[PDB]
RNA sequence: AGUGGAGCCUGCGGCUUAAUUUGCACCCGGCCCGGACACGGACAGGAUUGACAGAUUGAUAGC
């Protein structure tokens, strides 16, 4: 007889200094 | 620096340059052979 | 203008010639990305041992080079001043003196790998009358493929002063068994064009029927974006 | 006589760049302005205009 299984029964920088000059 | 601001302190040693020697304006430069099969 | 026109290799690469290329900065420079070029042209193994044959070795700095990756070799040239400045130079590879076209003295199966700097060239023009182009570049050839190990490689590398040495040359080498082909490189380039010869040892129908009655002198509508167009489905 | 070798300069590519303009044009920051028509909102209880002083600003400025 069939099962109703629908879903799947499995479950150094200083302080001031620029980014561009660093 | 042309886009940017750079914030220094001015030391004693310092005494005969620009500013602008400072906050330089550009950025530094940082720059699989065929072999035949058949 | 070229060397080749100088004469015969025996006569244009005297003693003097010799002492002005050993003392040359652009033909060590050149020619040893050459030889580096020409070692990495074959695909021989890494780490796996091997026996080369330089030929048209000269100073032998192709030589230096092969000795320099740890292989060895054998040099073979027809100048003396040439074996005698490599010698002078120390290099650790043995030498040999003789012609490479009347033939290698080798036996067969006996080489991982053959190099060749600057000298199939040579072998184009004839400088004798008792010398014939065709058969000596035969004659080289087929010394190659027996003397080589079946599935060994031969880089050969040229500046081919037409496109007739290069013809006479591969006619010669395809005759004599050689499956490969050409590595031409930097090929648009012109300093750094170097020619190097690799061998080894194995609605359109609508359109039709208007320029039909165009051709056939008759009035025909204009040709737009409409020409070959379903108008509707046909029930 | 050379050039191709070397040093330097320059031209195309390419690479780095915010930009390295292109077959002052480029970049980074700051100003200035910028429809009527229709319909719905606010508007004399107030629509809106002008402004000294100080400040932000890289600087000044009722912009
Ligand atoms: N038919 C021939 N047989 C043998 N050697 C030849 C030859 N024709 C030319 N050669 C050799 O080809 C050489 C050209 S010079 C090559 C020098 C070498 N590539 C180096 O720089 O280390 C000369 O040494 C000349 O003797």
């Amino acid at each position: 007889e069939s099962l109703q299984a629908e879903v799947i029964p499995d479950p150094k920088v200083p302080k001031g200094t620029s980014s561009y000059q660093a | 620096n042309g886009k940017t601001f750079n914030q220094v302190e001015i030391k004693p040693e310092m005494i005969g340059h620009y500013l602008g020697e400072f906050s330089i304006t550009y950025k530094p430069v940082k720059h699989s052979r065929f072999i035949p099969l058949k | 203008r070229r060397p080749e026109h100088g004469g015969p290799p025996e006569l244009f690469y005297d003693e003097t010639e010799a002492r002005k290329y050993v003392r040359n900065s652009r033909m060590i420079d050149i020619q040893t990305r050459m030889a580096g070029r020409a070692l990495e042209l074959l695909y021989l193994p890494e780490n796996k041992p091997c026996y080369l044959l330089d030929i048209g070795c000269g100073t032998g700095l192709s030589g230096s080079y092969l000795s320099d990756e740890g292989h060895y070799w054998v040099g073979l040239d027809i100048s003396p001043a040439m074996l005698d400045e490599a010698v002078d130079r120390e290099i650790e590879g043995d030498l040999l003196l003789g012609d490479m076209g009347q033939g290698i003295p080798f036996k067969p199966g006996t080489f991982d790998g053959c190099i060749s700097i600057s000298a199939v060239q040579w072998l184009c023009n004839a400088n004798k009358k008792s010398e014939n182009p065709a058969k000596r570049l035969y004659c080289f050839f087929a010394s190659l493929f027996s003397v080589l190990v079946r599935g060994s490689r031969a880089v050969l590398q040229l500046y081919p002063e037409n496109s007739e040495q290069l013809e006479l040359i591969t006619t010669q080498a395809t005759k004599a068994g050689f499956s490969g082909g050409m590595v031409v490189d930097y090929p648009n380039s012109a300093k750094a064009k170097k020619f190097y010869l690799c061998l080894f040892s194995g609605r359109a129908w609508v359109l039709e029927k208007k320029e039909r009655h165009r051709r056939q002198g008759r009035e025909v509508r204009p040709d737009t974006q409409y020409t070959g167009r379903k108008r509707k489905p046909r029930f």
